[PDB]
């Protein structure tokens, strides 16, 4: 599979990843 | 200067009044007087020339002046500025320490906001006052030069002023042996500003600097050791080669300074381990000092008595502590030594996790979390004991213990989900949901974040409990503050991404949507709180799919309005920047992403909405936008609308493709990816009508394929797009088959047999029929690509067989024998049995 690139991470998702 | 001077002095005395109302009313006057050309003429006059009045008044005027330099300095007359610059340099090293510090902060402020080059003879004077026998003049100049080097860490120049650090830096090193500790601390602080910057003036004095550092290493004043420690940490990166001889002597020194009296010194010495753990020689040096360093790091991860007060209980602390620095150091060291770190951790860790003191126990759990990533392969045997224990720690009476427990459990989420659901996952998820609705606000965000992490590793394993999960999350929409509402938005959005279409049940939509519509109606199009909401709805709309039909129209309309207004305001700002302000494109980016969620979720049901709207024209404006993320989001919307309703997108292909062909530049990965994927989806819909648009697209795509580095997601997407392009128009793609097929096959041979893999291979076979000359040379790769298929469709299998047998007949049964012998056994046997 390919598809589109994931959306921009915000303050929360980036803080844990 | 005599009839209005007492008019100001009385305002200075009045501004020192203990009355709150009187203060603010007079402070306003000093702003209404600031609009006078020579008002600041008085403020500097009171500070330096009026040596009759008391010091706190003289100081205050000089500090009011300072605030009149940090603001309204653009309107500072050069005649007045020349006055202050001269008076301050004169009163450097004043008798009164209060006046001196007031003068010193003026010089450092004027040289900071106002630029350094506008004050030519600042450095030549200050650097010449360091030799003064008057200590105050020496300290006052040195104290100023330090702040200058900090504020102007740049302006190293190397050909702008005179490279003043050719004289300053060698002079600075001489003051490393000065009597006063306050002077020595200044001298080391200045040089430290030019260590990382690879200053050539300092690098050719690197021997004299390090030698001087070793002497000041055992200084009494903690402010000296603080700077010496910071210097050695910085020298560990830029000039590692000059530290190897004295390496073990430094490690021991740093190991004691980590347990230093002054905690401030201890922090800087602790950063040495973080820096060292990123060097190639780390695993060779620290092994000797590992049993002596490890307990020191862990012990520093304990909560200080001050932290337990700031953090109530038996975000109010700093971003960087001795705790976080030791945690980071233990984290990185775990990834360097892997399982070799366990014999140094596991003994003391076993006597930490089950300790009776909550502080000592809490720090033990943190250690278990920090070493999770690196020591994972060695912690697995100890997990069936620890994991059930941590789930119990979620129910601890202490708040700080509960919060850190959520995080530690999330770092082993990959192992928990790999195990049977009813042993770890079910109780963990249950107890974690309980901590989401915790009384303490700090425990809430810790659990809600940990749960969001759990959802990514579990995915469809949470579908049975999808009713239990939602009930907690939806209820949490009523007792959550604006700070934790962000975490909740993540947990909900992550859930939809994980369970997928399984969320599309009437009872789920019945409880999940009304709280989201609540926030939807209460926010206006300028509130930046829309960003987390629509990002959440983007995941929900994609998951709910057709279940999102009764909510689509009010969501679709508002998104178009957001994009339309953002673009309109952008046009206004582009015309008159002085009258119209620039808009936040994040409103446009977010709104476009939600539109992609609808297009991907509803599919053909969005057709009526795409028409009767100007979204196509708006997209055309968004693709040309300067901001890459805007282009990224618009290209994604293009592809999703290509699949959904191409009958509306078709009349705009002529102006879309050239923009798509332009953004095939791999400098912006996400933009190049979405553009490439869009082209592929368009090719399917166009057919042979894609012929004129190929030449401006194909050449880039071939370049991206053979391009080194790059993520696999872009390589796969480029291969499929080319494959889909070759399937529809073989004539304009086949002649270049010879030069992209090598990385094409290697890219798709590791992908499972899906629809995307099918259409791509269905194209590579079509442009092998046309011009088979291109596959002959590197036919080894095509075989490995075909032999990667397990269950290809019948027609595709016939294509594979017709090509393989065709090649076999071209070379003969004897040449095919020798050619097929270089294959691995399972690949050779599969080709023979299948075809």
């Amino acid at each position: 599979t390919g598809g589109k690139a994931p959306r921009k991470q915000l303050a929360t998702k980036a803080a844990r990843k | 200067d005599e009839q209005g001077l007492q008019q100001i002095l009385q305002l200075l005395k009045e501004s020192q009044s203990p009355d709150t109302t009187i203060q603010r009313t007079v402070q306003q006057k000093l702003e209404q007087l600031n609009q006078y050309p020579d008002f600041n003429n008085y403020l500097i006059f009171v500070l330096t020339k009026l040596k009759s009045e008391d010091e706190p008044t003289r100081s205050l005027s000089g500090l009011i002046l300072k605030n009149n330099v940090k603001a309204h300095f653009q309107n500072f007359p050069n005649g007045v500025t020349d006055f202050i610059k001269s008076e301050c340099l004169n009163n450097i090293g004043d008798s009164s320490p209060l006046i001196r510090a007031t003068v010193g902060i003026l010089i450092t402020t004027i040289a900071s906001k106002g630029e350094l080059q506008n004050w030519p003879d600042l450095l030549p004077k200050l650097c010449s006052l360091l030799d003064s026998e008057d200590y105050n003049t020496c300290e006052g100049a040195f104290g100023a030069l330090q702040k200058i080097c900090e504020d102007s860490a740049e302006i190293l120049d190397s050909d702008v002023l005179d490279r003043p650090l050719n004289i300053m830096i060698p002079k600075f090193l001489q003051f490393f042996k000065h009597s006063s500790p306050k002077i020595r601390s200044h001298a080391v602080a200045c040089v430290n500003q030019f260590i990382i910057s690879r200053t050539q003036a300092l690098m050719l004095h690197i021997d004299s600097f390090i030698e001087n550092l070793f002497a000041l290493a055992g200084d009494e004043e903690p402010e000296v050791r603080k700077n010496v420690c910071r210097a050695l940490v910085m020298l560990l990166e830029v000039r590692m080669d000059r530290l190897l001889p004295h390496m073990h002597n430094i490690v021991e020194y740093m190991l004691q300074r980590t347990q230093d009296q002054d905690e401030n010194v201890a922090l800087e010495a602790c950063e040495f381990w973080l820096t060292l753990a990123e060097q190639p020689i780390c695993k060779d040096v620290l092994v000797r000092h590992l049993p002596k360093l490890i307990p020191v790091l862990v012990n520093g991860m304990k909560y200080s008595d001050i932290d337990i007060i700031l953090l109530k209980g038996d975000d109010t602390i700093s971003d960087w502590n001795l705790r976080k620095c030791s945690a980071a150091a233990l984290d990185v060291l775990a990834n360097v030594y892997r399982d070799e770190l366990l014999p140094h951790i596991l003994p003391l860790l076993k006597e930490l996790l089950f300790h009776h003191e909550w502080v000592v126990k809490e720090s033990g759990i943190l250690v278990l979390g920090a070493i999770a990533e690196g020591c994972m392969q060695g912690m697995i045997p100890y997990l069936p004991e620890l994991i059930p224990h941590l789930i119990q720690c979620l129910s601890d009476k202490k708040a700080l213990v509960r919060s850190i427990t959520c995080w530690t459990l999330s770092r082993y989420a990959h192992w928990v989900v790999s195990q049977p659901p009813d042993t770890y996952l079910k109780p963990l998820m249950t107890e974690l949901l309980k901590r989401i609705l915790d009384s303490n606000k700090r425990v809430q965000e810790a659990a809600c974040s940990a749960f969001a992490t759990l959802e990514e590793e579990a995915c469809t394993e949470l579908v049975p409990y999808l009713a239990y999960i939602l009930d907690t999350l939806v209820f949490a929409f009523s007792k959550y503050q604006h700070k934790n509402l962000l975490i909740l938005y993540d947990a909900i959005g992550t859930l939809a991404d994980s369970v997928g279409h399984h969320l599309n049940k009437p009872e789920y939509i019945q409880m999940l949507m009304p709280p989201l519509i609540q926030k939807w109606n209460m926010l206006k199009d300028e509130d930046k709180d829309l960003f987390p909401l629509l990002e959440c709805l983007s995941s929900v709309a994609t998951a709910l799919q057709s279940g999102f039909l009764p909510y689509c129209e009010p969501v679709y309309q508002r998104c178009v309005n957001l994009v339309q207004k953002t673009l309109a305001q952008a046009m206004l700002n582009n015309a008159q920047p002085d009258q119209y302000e620039a808009p936040d494109k994040d409103f446009m980016i977010v709104a476009l992403d939600l539109l992609s969620g609808l297009a991907e979720g509803l599919g053909g049901n969005i057709e009526q909405l795409v028409a009767r709207s100007n979204i196509l024209t708006l997209m055309y404006q968004c693709m040309q936008d300067k901001m890459p993320e805007v282009r990224q989001s618009s290209f994604a919307l293009l592809g999703d609308l290509t699949k959904a309703c191409f009958q509306h997108v078709k009349p705009c292909i002529a102006d879309f493709m050239p923009i798509l062909g332009t953004n095939l530049n791999p400098e912006f990965i996400s933009v190049c990816n979405n553009a490439t994927w869009a082209i592929g989806e368009i090719s399917i819909q166009m057919g042979i009508e894609m012929q004129p648009y190929i030449p401006m697209v194909l050449h880039q795509l071939v370049e991206i394929i053979n391009r080194p580095n790059t993520p696999k997601t872009l390589l796969e997407n480029t291969a499929i797009t080319i494959g889909r392009l070759g399937y529809v128009c073989p004539q304009e793609v086949a002649p270049m088959l010879q030069q992209f097929i090598r990385p094409w096959c290697t890219s798709l041979r590791n992908i499972r047999d899906n629809e995307e893999k099918d259409s791509a291979f269905r194209g590579i076979c079509t442009m092998i029929s046309v011009n088979p000359s291109g596959v002959i040379q590197d036919f080894i790769f095509f075989c490995d690509a075909v032999a990667s298929w397990i269950n290809p469709k019948d027609d595709l299998r016939d294509m594979f067989c017709k090509i393989l047998h065709g090649f076999k007949n071209q070379v003969g049964d004897e040449n095919w024998r020798r050619f097929s012998d270089q294959f691995p056994l399972p690949l050779k046997e599969r080709l023979a049995a299948f075809y």
